[PDB]
RNA sequence: GGGGGGAACCUGGGGAACUGAAACAUCUCAGUACCCAGAGGAGAGGAAAGAGAAAUCGACUCCCUGAGUAGCGGCGAGCGA
RNA sequence: UGGUUCGUGGAGCCAUGGGGGAAUCUGGGCGGACCACCGCCUAAGGCUAAGUACUCCGGGUGACCGAUAGCGCACCAGUAC
RNA sequence: GUAGGGAAACCGAGUCCGAACAGGGCGCAGCGGCCGCAAAGUCCGCGGCCGUGGACCCGAAACCGGGC
RNA sequence: GCUGGGGCUAGGAGUGAAAAGCUAACCGAGCCCGGAGAUAGCUGGUUCUCCCCGAAAUGACUUUAGGGUCAGCCUCAGGCG
RNA sequence: GUGGAGCCUGGGAGUGAGGGCGCGAGCGAUAACGUCCGCGUCCGAGCGCGGGAACAACCGAGACCGCCAGCUAAGGCCCCC
RNA sequence: ACCCGGUGAAAUUGAACUGGCCGUGAAGAUGCGGCCUACCCGUGGCAGGACGAAAAGACCCCGUGGAGCUUUACUGCAGCC
RNA sequence: UGAAAUACCACCCUGGCGCGGCUGGGGGCCUAACCCUCGGAUGGGGGGACAGCGCUUGGCGGGCAGUUUGACUGGGGCGGUCGCCUCCUAAAAGGUAACGGAGGCGCCCAAAGGUCCCCUCAGGCGGGACGGAAAUCCGCCGGAGAGCGCAAGGGUAGAAGGGGGCCUGACUGCGAGGCCUGCAAGCCGAGCAGGGGCGAAAGCCGGGCCUAGUGAACCGGUGGUCCCGUGUGGAAGGGCCAU
């Protein structure tokens, strides 16, 4: 982690709530992530958006 | 005069029915985004102390 | 009528530091030591603008207990209803 | 600001140095920010035995000392120095 | 002391995590001949060691208060 | 200039033609009594007899390094065998 | 393999300045009664005893007491002896 | 200073029946080994030794010891705005 | 006639003006609070609502106060060092010191991750326009000397290397049993459940060939939960999960 590699939360997009905690480079990566993953809450997968840390 | 009861000891720790000393796990306060889920997972059970130290932590609580 | 004295005890007005925190400043020591004023054989307190959950109690003081509980605390050392 | 367990804390309560500043029961204070409800209590005047503390003083009693002990002093000692 | 588990609400020989009737953490279960015997536990005594006190005895340089 | 007598200024204070000089024969903060049995991870000292066993001077961590906590190594009681 | 063996639960420690020597290395200079590790030993605690002239740790050897008895160990057997 | 009459201290002191050499030994030996030397006890003198005496080294380091002093160390206070 | 249309009366705006209330800032003057002063004083004179003094705000402040000012170390200082990784020392298990010998870390990757499928290197010689020691092409030899993001070591083509397709397992709830180990930490992990990815399937996938890329507690922030809520309902504030 940097100024450049950031870290972040992924939120269930259905549910609202953050759900896992990684990284990225928001200069090779500038747009907003999106990945499939179990929503604990929502108890299946999901699309989760990077949401600020 | 009476003993006093560690309050530090008191909020960290209990003392089992057989009187083992159990605590949380250290090492998810923070710095926990690149921390996998087994880490994570696992560091939030109790454990049960090391019986040098649980010995002395029970002689702190000489009221429970 | 006062004034001045009296070993401790008592109330009030002021009020440390070593030390402890294995350094130290908040904190502790401690409202202690000590200075002062005043009382008296005691002094203080005392007859709810109380307590605090009981549809309750019933001035104050003092002992046992409640309880090292509840809490307070560089949530440390410790302090403590 | 102090007091309380309460160190600024969600910080009420009691007290009060500064500023502002009411009402007389259809008044007011309180039950831990605040609000409502439901209760408790009557501030801004005073006094009040006893149960409590102490031991200069008198007496009684010691699995207390016995003249390097026990009070600093058993004796002409708060003396000689 | 006779119940534990849970931050808690709370449930209870269980309970906590969990969607779980999964898995796991922490818990639960005398001898002889109805009689005796032993025992949880608890009280008192005694002893070791620990905590708080000056805490095995003696020793500072210093710091603070009030006086001379 | 020196000197008698009579006075005033003191403890973080006085006084000093200045040396941290002097303030009652030791002043980089007087003396007495008190907090007080300050604290001393340092040095010293620690008192009868016999019998059994019998170490350590390493490791980890430590504002730690001649101090500690845990572990190792000694010893006692109970259990196992 | 029955040993002051071992394992388990608990009470009490002390130690956490080691040192010499042999072997294996590093550091040093194929120096130090040097230094720093490893395996072993002994002194430490066996400054008790024999040998080594004397001498903690080299060789011999683990001192419960007594004997005007015997055998040995290392080392010795010309006199000191 | 010395001798006789008179009066008569002191620090220090484990005890002492207290030689030299070459060695040895915690590395500078009266006290150990081997040798050498040496009748018993004083008085006046000298200072090489008794690591002589005095002073729990003042240099040096160590202690999470103290104090005086400094500053654009930290934190606060007086004072001033 | 435009969105709205006309005289006349209101409730109210844009801006601006003069009276006024009430004020905030400046300027001038007054006197009587307050201060100074005057043989004289219920007064005169001077300053004057300032100054002083109370409460509060922020600042300057070694004048003073309380203190702090690390350890290792062939004495101490000066210099160097302090955690983590790799090799050696290390005496063929583990471990093992010195201010012994050499280097590295404090990142990174949205693919540089999962899976399916495919492919195989460096280098040497010979051949080929621009074209060279070395660009790209063809041939033969070539087991790994290349590659594997970065130090080193171990590993590795029967792939961990290279290319492509689909993808997010860089899961959630747990976790038998172990490695290591004073503690606390650190590490590996089959398996069951939930919902997925790739694959025809067997199966693989709880990040990365591996060993560094890190920081306990306390205090606090944010999202969630809806557990506590000081007579009661809320609220304040806290707990819990995540960060
Ligand atoms: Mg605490
Ligand atoms: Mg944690
Ligand atoms: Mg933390
Ligand atoms: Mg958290
Ligand atoms: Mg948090
Ligand atoms: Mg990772
Ligand atoms: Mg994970
Ligand atoms: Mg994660
Ligand atoms: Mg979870
Ligand atoms: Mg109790
Ligand atoms: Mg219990
Ligand atoms: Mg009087
Ligand atoms: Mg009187
Ligand atoms: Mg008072
Ligand atoms: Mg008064
Ligand atoms: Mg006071
Ligand atoms: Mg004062
Ligand atoms: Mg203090
Ligand atoms: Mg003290
Ligand atoms: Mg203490
Ligand atoms: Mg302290
Ligand atoms: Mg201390
Ligand atoms: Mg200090
Ligand atoms: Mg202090
Ligand atoms: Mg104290
Ligand atoms: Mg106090
Ligand atoms: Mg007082
Ligand atoms: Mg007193
Ligand atoms: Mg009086
Ligand atoms: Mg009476
Ligand atoms: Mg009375
Ligand atoms: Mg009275
Ligand atoms: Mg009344
Ligand atoms: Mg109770
Ligand atoms: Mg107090
Ligand atoms: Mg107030
Ligand atoms: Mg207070
Ligand atoms: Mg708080
Ligand atoms: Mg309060
Ligand atoms: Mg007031
Ligand atoms: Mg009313
Ligand atoms: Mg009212
Ligand atoms: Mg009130
Ligand atoms: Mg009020
Ligand atoms: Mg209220
Ligand atoms: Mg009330
Ligand atoms: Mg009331
Ligand atoms: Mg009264
Ligand atoms: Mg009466
Ligand atoms: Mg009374
Ligand atoms: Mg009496
Ligand atoms: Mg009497
Ligand atoms: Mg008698
Ligand atoms: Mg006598
Ligand atoms: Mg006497
Ligand atoms: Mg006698
Ligand atoms: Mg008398
Ligand atoms: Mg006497
Ligand atoms: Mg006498
Ligand atoms: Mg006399
Ligand atoms: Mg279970
Ligand atoms: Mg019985
Ligand atoms: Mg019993
Ligand atoms: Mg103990
Ligand atoms: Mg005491
Ligand atoms: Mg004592
Ligand atoms: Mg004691
Ligand atoms: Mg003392
Ligand atoms: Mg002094
Ligand atoms: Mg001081
Ligand atoms: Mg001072
Ligand atoms: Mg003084
Ligand atoms: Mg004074
Ligand atoms: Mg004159
Ligand atoms: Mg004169
Ligand atoms: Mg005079
Ligand atoms: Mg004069
Ligand atoms: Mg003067
Ligand atoms: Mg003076
Ligand atoms: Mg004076
Ligand atoms: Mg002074
Ligand atoms: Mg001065
Ligand atoms: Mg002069
Ligand atoms: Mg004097
Ligand atoms: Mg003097
Ligand atoms: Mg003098
Ligand atoms: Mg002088
Ligand atoms: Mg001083
Ligand atoms: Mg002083
Ligand atoms: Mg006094
Ligand atoms: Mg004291
Ligand atoms: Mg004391
Ligand atoms: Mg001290
Ligand atoms: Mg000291
Ligand atoms: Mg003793
Ligand atoms: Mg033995
Ligand atoms: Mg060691
Ligand atoms: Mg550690
Ligand atoms: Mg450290
Ligand atoms: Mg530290
Ligand atoms: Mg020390
Ligand atoms: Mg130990
Ligand atoms: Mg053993
Ligand atoms: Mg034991
Ligand atoms: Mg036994
Ligand atoms: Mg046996
Ligand atoms: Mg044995
Ligand atoms: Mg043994
Ligand atoms: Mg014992
Ligand atoms: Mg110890
Ligand atoms: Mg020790
Ligand atoms: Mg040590
Ligand atoms: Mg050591
Ligand atoms: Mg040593
Ligand atoms: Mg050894
Ligand atoms: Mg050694
Ligand atoms: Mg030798
Ligand atoms: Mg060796
Ligand atoms: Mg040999
Ligand atoms: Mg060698
Ligand atoms: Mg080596
Ligand atoms: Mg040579
Ligand atoms: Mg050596
Ligand atoms: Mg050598
Ligand atoms: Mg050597
Ligand atoms: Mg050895
Ligand atoms: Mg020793
Ligand atoms: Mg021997
Ligand atoms: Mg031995
Ligand atoms: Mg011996
Ligand atoms: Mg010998
Ligand atoms: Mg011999
Ligand atoms: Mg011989
Ligand atoms: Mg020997
Ligand atoms: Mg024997
Ligand atoms: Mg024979
Ligand atoms: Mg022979
Ligand atoms: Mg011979
Ligand atoms: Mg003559
Ligand atoms: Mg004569
Ligand atoms: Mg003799
Ligand atoms: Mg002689
Ligand atoms: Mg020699
Ligand atoms: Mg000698
Ligand atoms: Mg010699
Ligand atoms: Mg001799
Ligand atoms: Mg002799
Ligand atoms: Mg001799
Ligand atoms: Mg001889
Ligand atoms: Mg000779
Ligand atoms: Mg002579
Ligand atoms: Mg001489
Ligand atoms: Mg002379
Ligand atoms: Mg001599
Ligand atoms: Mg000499
Ligand atoms: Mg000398
Ligand atoms: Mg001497
Ligand atoms: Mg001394
Ligand atoms: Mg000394
Ligand atoms: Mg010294
Ligand atoms: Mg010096
Ligand atoms: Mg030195
Ligand atoms: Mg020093
Ligand atoms: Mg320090
Ligand atoms: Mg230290
Ligand atoms: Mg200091
Ligand atoms: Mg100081
Ligand atoms: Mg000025
Ligand atoms: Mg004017
Ligand atoms: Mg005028
Ligand atoms: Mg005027
Ligand atoms: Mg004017
Ligand atoms: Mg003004
Ligand atoms: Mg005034
Ligand atoms: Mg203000
Ligand atoms: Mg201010
Ligand atoms: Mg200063
Ligand atoms: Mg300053
Ligand atoms: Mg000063
Ligand atoms: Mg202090
Ligand atoms: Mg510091
Ligand atoms: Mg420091
Ligand atoms: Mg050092
Ligand atoms: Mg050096
Ligand atoms: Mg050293
Ligand atoms: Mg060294
Ligand atoms: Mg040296
Ligand atoms: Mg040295
Ligand atoms: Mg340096
Ligand atoms: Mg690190
Ligand atoms: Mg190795
Ligand atoms: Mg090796
Ligand atoms: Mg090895
Ligand atoms: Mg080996
Ligand atoms: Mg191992
Ligand atoms: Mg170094
Ligand atoms: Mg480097
Ligand atoms: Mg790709
Ligand atoms: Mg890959
Ligand atoms: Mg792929
Ligand atoms: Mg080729
Ligand atoms: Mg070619
Ligand atoms: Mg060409
Ligand atoms: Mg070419
Ligand atoms: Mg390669
Ligand atoms: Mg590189
Ligand atoms: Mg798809
Ligand atoms: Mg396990
Ligand atoms: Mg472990
Ligand atoms: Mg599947
Ligand atoms: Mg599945
Ligand atoms: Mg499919
Ligand atoms: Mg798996
Ligand atoms: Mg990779
Ligand atoms: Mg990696
Ligand atoms: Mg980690
Ligand atoms: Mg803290
Ligand atoms: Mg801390
Ligand atoms: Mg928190
Ligand atoms: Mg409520
Ligand atoms: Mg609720
Ligand atoms: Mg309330
Ligand atoms: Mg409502
Ligand atoms: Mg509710
Ligand atoms: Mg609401
Ligand atoms: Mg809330
Ligand atoms: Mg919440
Ligand atoms: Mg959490
Ligand atoms: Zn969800």
């Amino acid at each position: 982690a940097s100024e450049v590699r950031i870290k972040l939360l992924l939120e269930c997009t259905e549910c609202k709530r953050r759900n896992y905690a990684t990284e990225k480079n928001k200069r090779n990566t500038p747009n907003k992530l999106e990945l499939r993953k179990y929503c604990p809450w929502c108890r299946k997968h999901t699309v989760h958006r990077e949401v600020k840390i | 005069p009476k003993m006093k009861t560690h309050k530090g000891a008191k909020k960290r720790v209990k003392i089992t029915a057989s009187g083992k000393v159990v605590a949380m796990k250290t090492g998810k306060r923070h710095l926990n985004w690149q921390k996998s889920g087994k880490e994570i997972r696992q560091k939030g059970r109790k454990f049960v102390l090391a019986k040098p130290e649980a010995e002395r932590i029970k002689l702190l609580l000489p009221y429970e």
